[PDB]
RNA sequence: GCCGCGAU
């Protein structure tokens, strides 16, 4: 993992927009790394294009109509090959993404639904007891800095 | 400094300084416009019978505080009618249930409360008022970094923010592109659209390497390669914290 | 004078009568100290030095 | 009474990704021997990385060159990450020159005597028009770990003139490694354990070389370990004071009072040598007059007296 | 004292904060200074001074023979920012204050 | 997956709507002033808030039931958002009923309380309603505890 | 008011309560042990929870 | 420069009662201290050969809750004390013992008869304060050879419920480890400031001093690399 | 020295 938050900072202060954003961007990056694994092995069009597709539809009513079969096949590669590092997905202010949308698009990446995985003690191997949420945060460095300072 | 039930459609209720400025200072809602004479003015969209009609009226204060609005968050059917018999409405400053005639405007989108600082918080719906006060008075004081990087997750409303803030070279007429180079950019315009006369090239310079004004780099980059066709209003160059014409 | 300012953070391994130092901010307020124990132990003689 | 590891059954599955398997293992052998291996093989594994960059044109990292597509900072991003293995060289020169249309590779960096590119489809600059040329020189070198450009301030020992584009080095080829232990297929044994380390790394380094490597190092490590047991500085001073030009009946006096440097002379304070006998008030400020001249002013307190 | 500690803790204890008792008595004894004297005898006569300084008088005047010159005094009830104010000495309460 | 919804919320806050479309029957009967059913609303809101609360307390707190040498018992959850609330460390029972249970009625305008409460918790979203109301009492205690 | 002011909180306390709890079934059930010593030996090696 | 790391120099030993140490070793690189604390403390808790007695008879009564035909002290308790008796076998897998004693006094490991091949190292490790007043007690133990920690999960030995009332399943503690704990510290050389320093703290049952038990982990640890080091020497 | 912005 690349940065590790107390938990105790969440249930006080009722940010669960930011546990509902890491699931999501889990969701995200692994729809983005199947892409990557099936663009590794130099597979055909047909069955990118159909994953891609069938990615894309994924939602409840959803108001969004994109569709490959007009679309360029070296513009599919082109998609393909610039998403391969995660799925850009977005959610409108007050009309987002409920649980199971996100859990949906978590089970298509070959995730758990949960969102937790299981982690292990990166100096004495033993793995944690408990599962862990890892995810995906989108981090801002302000301009407060040392030297400043 | 209090949040006054007329701040509906025009003043943001969440963006605001914090501690001796609290309230004190606004920022205009996402579609709130001013009248002729100076008044804040927000969009609605007229209700005709039971069903909802695509014109929009501009309304004010004064004017909306007698009809009777319909909320954006109401089910809608193909053709237009209420699917409720029973829909939530605000009829003067206050809240209610009413009947599915006797609505006159519905609102016209769900970002139209919040202002755009805060329309960029996902799951905004999920947070406390205070934690997105501060969220959105700390988005923006973030600093641009080495390479831009997309948001994995966020509300469409970087296209607009990147496109409109003025940091961005957006081809103005552009065709089919035919010199990119580290800061320079020449398009050749499309043989649909011309001045009569001389003919004519867009030429574009991009700003390399510039002082802002709390010290930091301004910097552009071109995102077209060569021979890319280009229509009106694209993105060719991305400036600082921005990718692909996605603010980052 | 003599006096500092900065940035906090947390230190796990500290114990109850320990605060850790940037040692770029001591060797400013402890210069004069320095040059007393320098002058002693004869590494320079002069003020200047 | 413990079954030894052995090194069996080693298989890559691409170019970078491999698999390495050790089908002896005890009980709880399996899990420490796959952690130490792991944290021995992630923090410290030699490899070779790009140590700094000249470009014929540019003057410093926040230039643009004409006829590139890309700035100088992003063409200096792209080399951090070349793979390039050496062999019998330390400080190994790349020159690159091209000229044309389209993307330059690390293919066209010219063919040194023994240096092989892992991945020659490593792009690192657009060339954008017909009359535009490159050429840059590449210093690479061999190292152990992270290093910052900034860190490193012995390569100004000999000044750099302006040019010299410094980059950060990693030196570590191993991006990703995991393990895994399993039941062994043994059945004569009770139950034995197998241990498969997957390691995914940028080429540079073969896989059994790096589990050899590990392994060596754990081992001299642990060699500690074997055998426990265990159960006045400046020149001006110390100097010998006859060379202040003193007098004559300084001299004697001098000698009288056990004073042979230069050192325990300043450490005499004004109000108690005048009891010397025959010290003389006008002789007495000729020695402070000479010794002043040298600087060391009367009444000095040092801490320790050496006697040399 | 006991109206006054006792209501002023209703407010901390209604809120969850503890202090103890004696924190509030130090300042009511800071503001029962400056009686004001009733009678006559030891140059004092219908004005406000100092307790402290009207009791070491009165010790004075009883242990002499002269026992009646000891005068009856009213003790007065000020407010902290008026007591702060009537400190004896001037440097201080001149610079709190106007 | 911590914030446990309560399964009950649904029918009892369907039973509290269909009392107030009673009274408000009521109200317009002409029996009833409106200080009367406005109070009255209040108070079974306060009751309806304060059963959710329970409810899903009573569902968190002995929710995992764990089987023993025999047959299966029950006992305190390991819940992780529990186990923060109850030993003190962060939280309290009013911030973990406003995470999974009922927000409940709230109102700073001029003190007065708004008679249609927030029936929507964090775990779900909120309408822009909510979120309008909610952002009085968030400014007005911003304000106090800066001046 | 006489209660002390340095007091663990945050992740010391969680470090405890989960520590100072027990479960109706674990990885050892009615086990009798020496000590403190054989507890952590215990817990250390994997046999109990 | 590359392949030439730093070796500890200097350790120090801080040595309380016997069975008691304290090692600290400085300087080690950076990421060092933990692996080598860590790989130890495994080796030396999990698998270390030693000697613990592990079944018990006792004359009476065999159920596992038993009256303890009145010695004052549980079954329980005695199966607890005869836990933690260190003994020394030299070159036997399996031994049996046997222990009688009546009249008035508390129990010590000495009064077991006299066997060149075992030693006891606590020979006034009390068992127990005799069967009340005016009684005998007579014990038949039975210590093998063993490796780390074995609990009491099952018998599984001999046929039906002979065995475990034949060994009473006393839990037996092989690894001659009572307790083991490292730490890591920083610690500074030369112009270097992120170095770690290993802190380990051991105390053993008895019949091994802790230096020795340090000693054993590291040998069998570094003959378990033979087959990667052999090729791969520097000699 | 006066505003304006901002952190706790």
């Amino acid at each position: 993992v690349d940065i590790v938050l107390n938990p105790l900072g969440v249930p006080s202060r009722m940010n669960i927009g930011q546990i509902l954003e890491t699931h999501l961007g889990m969701a995200a990056k692994g729809i983005g790394d199947k892409i990557n694994a099936m663009l590794k092995q130099q597979q055909e069009v047909a069955k990118l294009r159909e994953f891609i597709q069938r990615a894309y539809d994924l939602g409840a009513d959803v108001r969004q109509k994109v569709d490959l079969s007009t679309f360029s096949d070296e513009e599919v590669m082109r998609l393909a090959e610039n998403l391969r590092k995660g799925m850009p997905i977005a959610t409108p202010v007050f009309d987002g993404a409920k649980e199971a949308e996100i859990k949906e698009l978590l089970k298509l990446g070959d995730l758990p639904t949960s969102g937790q995985i299981r982690l292990y003690d990166g100096r004495t191997g033993e793995q944690f007891e408990r599962p862990v949420t890892v995810g995906y945060m989108y981090m801002l460095k302000l301009n407060h800095l040392v030297d400043d300072k | 400094r209090d949040v006054h039930p007329t701040h509906y459609g025009r003043v943001c209720p969440i963006e605001t300084p914090e501690g001796p400025n609290i309230g004190l200072i606004n920022s205009l809602s996402v579609y709130a416009q001013t009248n002729e004479y100076g008044f804040l003015e927000t969009p609605y969209r007229k209700v005709t019978d039971g069903v909802v009609t695509d014109e929009i009226h501009y309304l004010s204060a004064i004017e909306e505080g007698n009809y009777v609005i319909a909320q954006a968050n109401s089910n809608l059917d193909e053709e237009g009618h209420f699917v409720e018999d029973l829909v939530t409405c605000r009829s003067k400053g206050e809240s209610s249930l009413f009947s599915r005639d006797q609505v006159d405007y519905m609102d016209v989108s769900t970002q139209q409360v919040v202002s755009v600082g805060a329309s960029l918080i996902p799951f905004l719906e999920h947070d406390d008022a205070n934690r997105a006060l501060m969220g959105a008075n700390m988005q923006r004081q973030a600093v641009p970094t080495l390479r831009a990087d997309k948001p994995l997750v966020g509300t469409g409303m970087e296209r607009a923010v990147a496109v409109d803030s003025g940091v961005t070279a957006v081809a103005k007429r552009g065709g089919v592109v035919q010199y990119v180079d580290a800061s320079r950019i020449v398009i050749k315009v499309n043989e649909d659209e011309m001045y009569p006369g001389e003919a004519g090239i867009d030429i574009y310079n991009l700003t390399k390497y510039t002082r802002s004004n709390q010290n930091t780099c301004i910097n552009q980059m071109p995102c077209v390669s060569l021979g890319e066709p280009v229509e009106r209003g694209d993105v060719l160059a991305d400036g600082p914290s921005t990718d692909l014409g996605e603010l980052a | 004078d003599y006096s500092g300012r900065s940035v906090i953070t947390v230190g796990p391994y500290l114990r109850l009568h320990q605060c850790g130092l940037p040692k770029k901010m001591a060797l400013e307020l402890f210069k004069p100290f320095i040059y007393g124990k320098l002058e002693l132990r004869g590494l320079a003689t002069t003020i200047k030095a | 009474e413990f079954l030894k590891p052995r090194l069996v059954d080693i298989e890559q599955v691409s170019s970078t990704h491999a698999k390495v398997t050790l089908e002896p293992l005890e009980r709880g052998f399996g899990h420490t021997l796959g952690n130490a291996l792991r944290r021995i093989l992630l923090s410290s594994m030699p490899g070779c990385a790009v140590t700094e960059v000249e470009i014929d044109g540019v003057l410093h990292e926040y230039s643009t060159k004409e006829g590139v597509q890309e700035d100088i900072l992003e063409i200096l991003l792209n080399l951090k990450g070349l793979a390039v293995r050496v062999q019998g060289k330390d400080e190994v020169i790349l020159t690159l020159n091209k000229s044309g249309i389209g993307p330059v590779t690390a293919a066209d960096i010219t063919h040194d005597g023994d240096v092989e590119i892992v991945k020659p489809q490593h792009v690192i600059c657009h060339l954008t028009d017909e009359n535009a040329s490159i050429s840059m020189r590449i210093k690479v070198q061999r190292g152990r770990g992270y290093v910052p450009a900034s860190t490193r301030i012995h390569s100004e020992e000999d000044e750099r003139p302006i040019g010299r584009l410094l980059v950060d080095a990693c030196y570590s080829p191993v991006e990703r490694i995991a393990y895994n232990v399993e039941a062994a297929r043994v059945e004569q044994r009770t139950d034995l354990d197998k241990l498969v380390i997957e390691m995914e790394t940028n080429g540079t380094i073969d896989p059994e070389e790096a589990i050899r490597r590990a392994a060596t190092i754990l081992a001299e490590q642990l060699e500690a370990f074997v055998d426990l047991r265990d159960v006045e500085f400046d020149p001006i001073l110390l100097r010998p004071v006859d060379d202040l030009e003193l007098t004559v009946r300084s001299a004697n006096c001098l000698k009288a009072e056990a004073i042979h440097y230069i050192g325990d002379l300043v450490q005499r304070t004004e109000v108690e040598l005048l009891k010397t006998p025959n010290l003389g008030k006008k002789s007495l400020t000729e020695i402070k007059d000479v010794l002043a001249s040298r600087g060391l002013s009367l009444g000095m307190r040092l801490e320790n007296w050496p006697p040399a | 004292t006991r109206y006054i500690v006792n209501e002023v803790q209703d407010v901390y204890r209604l809120q969850g904060v503890k202090i103890n008792d004696k924190h509030i008595e130090v300042i009511v004894r800071q503001m029962l200074r400056k009686a004001t004297i009733v009678n006559a005898g030891s140059s004092d006569f219908l004005e406000g001074e100092q307790v402290e300084y009207s009791r070491v008088k009165i010790a004075n005047r009883e242990l002499e023979a002269n026992g009646k010159v000891g005068a009856t005094y009213s003790r007065d009830l000020l407010g902290i920012t008026k007591a702060s104010l009537a400190t004896e000495s001037f440097i201080s309460a001149a610079s709190f204050q106007e | 997956d911590d914030m446990v919804i309560p399964e009950k919320k649904h029918e009892i806050i369907s039973e509290a709507e269909a009392e107030v479309a009673e009274i408000q029957e009521q109200f317009q009967s002409g029996l009833v002033t409106a200080g009367e059913r406005y109070n009255k609303v209040i108070d079974i809101w306060a009751a309806a808030n304060d059963r959710v609360s329970k409810a899903m307390m009573d569902n968190l707190q002995t929710e995992t039931v764990i089987n023993r040498d025999g047959q299966e018992e029950k006992q305190v959850s390991f819940n992780s958002i529990y186990m923060m609330a109850d030993s003190g460390a962060r939280g309290s029972a009013a911030q973990i009923r406003q995470l999974a249970g009922m927000r409940g009625l709230m109102a700073k305008p001029d003190g007065s309380i708004i008679e249609t409460p927030i029936t929507a918790n964090f775990r779900e979203g909120l309408n822009v309603l909510q979120y309008f109301i909610s952002t009085h009492g968030a400014r007005k205690g911003l304000a106090d505890t800066a001046l | 008011n006489g209660e002390p002011i340095i007091v663990p909180s945050q992740d010391v306390v969680l470090g405890l309560y989960y520590m100072t709890r027990d479960c109706v079934n674990a990885k050892g059930e009615g086990m009798v042990l020496t000590g403190p010593k054989e507890a952590e030996r215990l817990y250390r090696s994997g046999l109990a929870s």
